[PDB]
This record gives C-alpha cells, sequence and structure tokens, in this order.
C-alpha cells in the first residue's frame, strides 16, 4: 500500500545528503584463527 | 613335517606372491583347479610343507594375503592360479595406506593386526611341526612396511623359537618410485634388526640389469622380475621338499650364515640365466654355474661385493651331479680370490644339493652370501633420510598419526651402530 495522498510532497535536497562515510581503518573483529601451523625456521636441525 | 606358512604383505607382496605360487604349483603339478595332476609320487611326498589336503584330493596353499586397497585382491582372485587360495585367507581393508609408514604401522595397521593373527594361528596349529614363517615385503610402501613389520613384532612374541625369513624389497638408490621412500625404509629397518632371523635384500635395479644384460629382455615387465624372485624363494626349500645326497633344512642354513644375531642381511643370485640366443652356445656343466653365481652381476641387490668382504656364503644346487666337483669348485674360489674373504673364518661356504631340478631344466643352482658390501645400501638410504629429515620435510604426515620425533632418531642411530658392525668386522 502506498502513502496517503498529499504526503509524497517534494522535499528540500541539501548538498551531500547521500554520501557514504568510511568508518575508519580498524582491526577487524575476528582473524578467523588459521588452522595450519607455520613453516619451520630453517634452523631447527633435529637430526643427530 | 617341517611345515612352513607364507605371508604376503602389501601390493608387491600380493603381486609377487602370485608368481611364487604359480611356480610351486607347477613344480608339484597341480592344476589351477587345485586338483593334483602330476606324474610321480615325489610330488605328493612332501606336499604338506606348503599345502593342506581337501576333499577330492585338492591342495590349497597355506598362504596369508594381507593388504589394504582391495583393488589388488580382485587381481589375484582373477589371475590364473587365483582360485586355489582359501577365501578366508584374504585380509584386506577398504581404506588406502597413502604410502605412509605411520598409518600403516600406527592406526590402520593396529586394527587389522588381530584380524591377521586370528588367521595366522588358524594355520599355525594346522602344522604338525612348524618350521617357521616367511614374508614378502616391499620397504617402500605403507602396507608392506607398516603392517609388515607390525605383524612381525607380533609373530616374534608368540613364536620366538621358530624361524622367520624376509624377502624384503628395498628402496632403490637411483630409481625412486615415491618421494617419502627414505622414511618408510629406515623406520622399517629398525624393526627387522630385532624381530628377523634372516632377511634377504632385493632391489629392482639389479633386477633390471639382469633382465637387460643376461636375459637380454626387450620389455621387462613387473610380471617378469617376480619370475626371478619367485625362482629363488622356491630354491631355498628344495631340501625341505625333495631328497638329496646332501640335504639342508632351513634352520641349519641360518646358523652357518649369521655369526652374530644382527648381521642377517644377505645377497642372492640365481643360475643359470641365458637368452634364447646363447642357449646355443652354452654347456650345462657345474663350472658354468659356479662361475655365473660368484659373478658380481647375479647379485639381485645393487651392491658390489668387490667393495666389501664375504663373511660367509652358501650354494643350493639341484640336479643329479657330482658332489666332489661342487666342493673343489667352491674350494678354488676361496683360494684364488682370497682377499674378499675374512681371515677369522677358515671355511666360509656351505654347499647343498638336491636330486630334483626345476621342472623344465636339468641342472640349476642358487646363491646366498652374507657380505659386508651390504653396508653401501644402508649408507645410501641414510644420506637421503638425514637430508630431508634435517628440515622436517614431509614430517607433518608422520606426526599426525601420533608419532613423535625420537621415533626417527632411534631408527636412525639404530642404523648407525648397524652400519659400523659391518665395518669393524670388515678388516679390509
Ligand atoms: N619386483 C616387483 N616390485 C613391485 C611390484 N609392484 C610394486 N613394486 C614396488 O613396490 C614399491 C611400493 O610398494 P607397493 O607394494 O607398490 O605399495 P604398498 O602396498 O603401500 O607397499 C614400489 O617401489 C614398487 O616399485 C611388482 O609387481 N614386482
Amino acid at each position: 500500500m502506498g502513502r496517503p495522498d498529499g504526503a509524497n510532497g517534494p522535499a528540500f535536497l541539501h548538498a551531500h545528503e547521500k554520501e557514504p562515510k568510511l568508518p575508519s581503518p580498524g582491526p577487524p573483529s575476528n582473524p578467523k584463527q588459521k588452522i595450519r601451523p607455520p613453516v619451520p625456521a630453517k634452523e631447527e636441525k633435529p637430526t643427530m | 613335517m617341517r611345515e612352513i606358512v607364507h605371508i604376503q604383505g602389501g601390493q608387491c607382496g600380493n603381486q609377487i606372491g602370485a608368481k611364487f605360487w604359480e611356480v610351486v604349483s607347477d613344480e608339484h603339478g597341480i592344476d589351477p583347479t587345485g586338483t593334483y595332476h602330476g606324474d610321480s609320487d615325489l610330488q605328493l611326498e612332501r606336499i604338506n610343507v606348503y599345502f593342506n589336503e581337501a576333499t577330492g584330493g585338492r591342495y590349497v596353499p597355506r598362504a596369508i594375503l594381507m593388504d589394504l586397497e582391495p583393488g589388488t585382491m580382485d587381481s589375484v582372485r582373477s589371475g590364473p592360479y587365483g582360485q586355489i587360495f582359501r577365501p578366508d585367507n584374504f585380509v584386506f581393508g577398504q581404506t588406502g595406506a597413502g604410502n605412509n609408514w605411520a598409518k600403516g604401522h600406527y592406526t590402520e595397521g593396529a586394527e587389522l593386526i588381530d584380524s591377521v593373527l586370528d588367521v595366522v594361528r588358524k594355520e599355525a596349529e594346522s602344522c604338525d611341526c612348524l618350521q617357521g614363517f616367511q614374508v614378502c615385503h616391499s620397504l617402500g610402501g605403507g602396507t608392506g612396511s607398516g603392517m609388515g613389520t607390525l605383524l612381525i613384532s607380533k609373530i616374534r612374541e608368540e613364536y620366538p623359537d621358530r624361524m622367520m625369513l624376509t624377502f624384503s624389497v628395498v628402496p632403490s638408490p637411483k630409481v625412486s618410485d615415491t618421494v617419502v621412500e627414505p622414511y618408510n625404509a629406515t623406520l622399517s629397518v629398525h624393526q627387522l634388526v630385532e624381530n628377523a632371523d634372516e632377511c634377504m635384500v632385493l632391489d629392482n635395479e639389479a633386477l633390471y640389469d639382469i633382465c637387460f644384460r643376461t636375459l637380454k629382455l626387450t620389455t621387462p615387465t613387473f610380471g617378469d622380475l617376480n619370475h626371478l624372485i619367485s625362482a629363488v624363494m622356491s630354491g631355498i626349500t628344495c631340501c625341505l621338499r625333495f631328497p638329496g645326497q646332501l640335504n639342508a633344512d632351513l634352520r641349519k642354513l641360518a646358523v652357518n650364515l649369521i655369526p652374530f644375531p644382527r648381521l642377517h642381511f644377505f645377497m642372492v643370485g640365481f643360475t643359470p640365466l641365458t637368452s634364447r640366443g646363447s642357449q646355443q652356445y652354452r654347456a650345462l656343466t657345474v663350472p658354468e654355474l659356479t662361475q655365473q653365481m660368484w659373478d658380481a652381476k647375479n647379485m639381485m641387490c645393487a651392491a658390489d661385493p668387490r667393495h666389501g668382504r664375504y663373511l660367509t656364503a652358501s650354494a643350493l644346487f639341484r640336479g643329479r651331479m657330482s658332489t666332489k666337483e661342487v666342493d673343489e669348485q667352491m674350494l678354488n674360489v676361496q683360494n684364488k680370490n682370497s682377499s674378499y674373504f675374512v681371515e677369522w673364518i677358515p671355511n666360509n661356504v656351505k654347499s647343498s644339493v638336491c636330486d630334483i631340478p626345476p621342472k623344465g631344466l636339468k641342472m640349476s643352482a642358487t646363491f646366498i652370501g652374507n657380505s659386508t658390501a651390504i653396508q653401501e645400501m644402508f649408507k645410501r638410504v641414510s644420506e637421503q633420510f638425514t637430508a630431508m629429515f634435517r628440515r622436517k620435510a614431509f614430517l607433518h604426515w608422520y606426526t599426525g598419526e601420533g608419532m613423535d620425533e625420537m621415533e626417527f632418531t632411534e631408527a636412525e642411530s639404530n642404523m648407525n651402530d648397524l652400519v659400523s658392525e659391518y665395518q669393524q668386522y670388515q678388516d679390509a
């Protein structure tokens, strides 16, 4: 259902009424928790 | 009497076990139907070393086929001599082994073991006087190396008196079927040292040369190499199955061979081997055999005995022949080439003979020799292991199965003390 009559009247349009705003560069909520372990550091030398 | 029981662990073990039973079944003249259709009474005399009577005079093998990936146990069931096995003696697993020694020895092994030991005892009691077990491994994969040695480390505590062989196929230095191959080797060697009385080492490389140089074969298929392995496995028990003017049971062949309980890595060679061209130029005499077997080419393992020093040796001849000629020949070898033999062993050969040759021949022979050049093998695998193990390459696969890192060092050092026993005993 529409709007009642006489209420679709034109309104004033300011400058930059519809302009997106970058929130900020910020650390996200969840890093998603990598499951795979890192590569060893090429100096473990377990062999004896 | 002197009953054996035969294991076949892994794809290789289940593929060369096909050929082994296609050789014996022909030797005792039993059709693929199983029924016996031979000629003499010499077949039925000592058939009970390998078979069991069944109704209507049919003999089934006392073999045990264990392998993951049932995709092989349809092949043996469809091969020509496949309808002879018992359907019970087929222990498979719908899961694969992944060429991983861990899961073959830790997870997927551990549930199949008892399901195999339930089988082995069902035919460890069928024997009158059990002689001992024998296995056909392949030290590359996971079924033959994981479930293989794990089965051994169980057989050893329930039958320590008896005698178990090992026809282990080892990895190759130049040919590399897989990448992880060094790991599956060392961790398996560390099992053979303590739970194996004898262990012949075979490599596909010497199997490829003998197939190209002597046999001059154009296309060596895998079904052709196993005609060599199955030729020597049948060549051991000729004394068990047939009369002979100097018979030698399997036990007396081990004591005369391994001086100390660890140096049980042998080296084999079959004779005679000849193309279909040189069957025109060759003479069937004993000096032909003993010349070809002592050669450094019949050594089915790719180690050169001219780098080491024979501790002991052997020879199992077949065919009505002179028992002096076979003694003076082996006597000459130790005297001419007297450097490749140790000093603290005065007479380091043993010589047997059987009156019954193979089915299609008239004279044959077979060689076993416990050299010290065998340490060249264990050096090669111990360079590639310590190469990629140093950086933990491909290690997360092994440790995911509950394994740890000490399980590697132990298995590595246990190869180092072993590679020096063969060295200190080799005083040039
Ligand atoms: N003489 C011979 N060697 C084989 C044969 N098939 C595989 N091998 C070797 O077996 C090695 C791997 O072991 P395999 O039995 O194939 O897999 P597994 O069941 O996990 O042990 C490879 O190096 C193959 O070359 C065969 O039919 N005859």
